[PDB]
């Protein structure tokens, strides 16, 4: 049974922690209401007194009202909602003093499930971001408008990195067959300032353009074999895994 | 009528819903 | 008959494992509503209770509240659902104490 | 009279065989519901009682509820569904004492059924991931353009099968019969990176096309008898049932 | 019809 702890300014404004493992209690004296309130954007579900009509219940959203209606009003209430479910144990005071106002709740439970989450994507990030033995590719040539070529190009074996600089402008990157023609490959942009495009394929000659100029890059050191994607994501750490089963 | 009396009487009659 | 085990803040709400095998004893006292709380994603389908004169039943979407409404209301309540059908052993306790706020259900 | 099996735990809960040729006795008190339990998809058509008035009778698909309403409730419940007819021979208990909240049907026939599938199931699997007794193909040649080539071409005898590198476009692979013509073939991505191409068929030849690319491959040890395909499955080890019966 | 008994037959009637 959790007996509220009253405000150092006025008795009648009560303060207890929600445990799911144990009751409030509710102290009410004939005359007054005792005004409840829910955590923010909670969603009110369902009621239900051991009572119904030695107690009255207002509520319009998170705010509930409840007062005796008759006498001898000792039963219970059990306010249940989408996440939680508040049980009460209301006790009708006799000699009208030491009444509640106000009842009040701190929710620690809410934030140590939000605290959880926080845990596992910290988890599956350091997972990602855990690269390591990785091989890096820095033969890499450029010929044509060297205006807006990278300061840097490599690739780690599954993508292709194009680094820029900050006042230089991120240009388009096309595929080269080997008759020559472009096609489009798909790009991620990476980096603390976004200087990085990451295009996902490993090719022995790339095309860039902005505008009427053009940069054709070079691999010189061409692997065709790479590394075999066999885990589903793009780290060997991570495992991409079947959830819908069927 | 003793409240065990009146106890049966009602458990006769109950239907297995009510509503 | 496995009786619920209380928290150890208070005693007023109990939990207990789900059994298909064997069925829950619920004790209650007058005046109180005992909020037996289902798992998620299970659909109601059907109760059917000792007496229906004997308790209050009230449900919403998986909760289940019921309430004794006459003397001597020692029934059995069996709510029955997609996934599992529950046993209740409905006996009223005279002496007004150690109610059961809530009942909480385990599954193994 | 087949009087049933009370469970373990509590003896409320108890357990009987269904037999066409025996009725099940049951020990109802006053003042509780039995939950007769039915086997999934059965059809309730009807049922049917020696005395009405001295049972109420509540049913909701294949869920059947029956208390006692009226003193010295001594009859019988006959339930017929689509499959069989259910006989019970009700006998009120007059102390109160040994009710039975539930009475659940053992189906013997339909446990059998039910047990066996998941045997045939994990067999199949094992015999599917078994592979055993192959004869590997491997006199493959190519010429073309070798820029779209696998590094590895061969074939088990039913399929062929071409491995690709980590850093190479799938490309598309065309069946070539006899006079040169170039036609579909239905293929499969295999391998733990999706990195082989198996064609459910065994040919001399074939064409791989991506783009305006071209290549030859050759099977030169062409076998034109091949092993027959007795089970109608791509092992030896698993075997095509017919079970729609008809 | 002493208040206690009004109090549990209060307790019986309400839903």
């Amino acid at each position: 049974l959790d007996v509220p702890s009253s405000s150092r300014y006025d008795h009648r404004i009560r303060y207890v922690t929600y445990n799911p493992a144990d009751v409030v209690q509710v102290d009410t004296v004939l005359g007054v209401a005792t005004h409840i309130m829910l955590e923010e954007g909670e969603q009110y579900l369902t009621h239900a007194f051991g009572d119904s009509e030695a107690y009255a219940f207002a509520r319009k959203g998170r705010h509930i009202f409840i007062k005796p209606q008759a006498e001898l009003a000792n039963t219970n209430l059990i306010v249940v909602t989408d996440r939680r479910s508040y049980k009460f144990r209301l006790q009708m005071r006799n000699d009208r003093n030491g009444a509640m106002y106000e009842l009040a709740f701190r929710y620690p439970d809410t934030q140590a499930r939000q605290t959880r989450e926080a845990n596992a994507r910290a988890a599956v990030e350091a997972a990602f971001e855990q690269r390591v033995g990785a091989y890096y590719n820095l033969k890499y040539m450029m010929s044509g408008d060297k205006d807006i070529a990278p300061v840097n190009a490599w690739d780690d074996g599954r993508f292709t990195y194009f680094k820029f600089s900050a006042n230089a402008d991120l240009p388009s990157i096309y595929f080269v067959d080997a008759e020559g023609n472009e096609s489009l490959v798909p790009r991620t942009t990476v980096g603390s300032s976004n200087n990085i495009i990451a295009v996902h394929k490993v090719n022995p000659k790339w095309m860039i353009r902005l505008g009427n100029r053009a940069l054709a890059i070079f691999n010189e050191a061409y692997d065709p074999n790479g590394v075999p994607n066999d885990t589903g994501t793009a780290s060997p750490a991570v495992r991409r895994v079947n959830k819908g089963g069927n | 009528k003793t409240p065990y009396e009146l106890a049966r009487e009602r458990m006769l009659r109950s239907g297995l819903t009510a509503g």
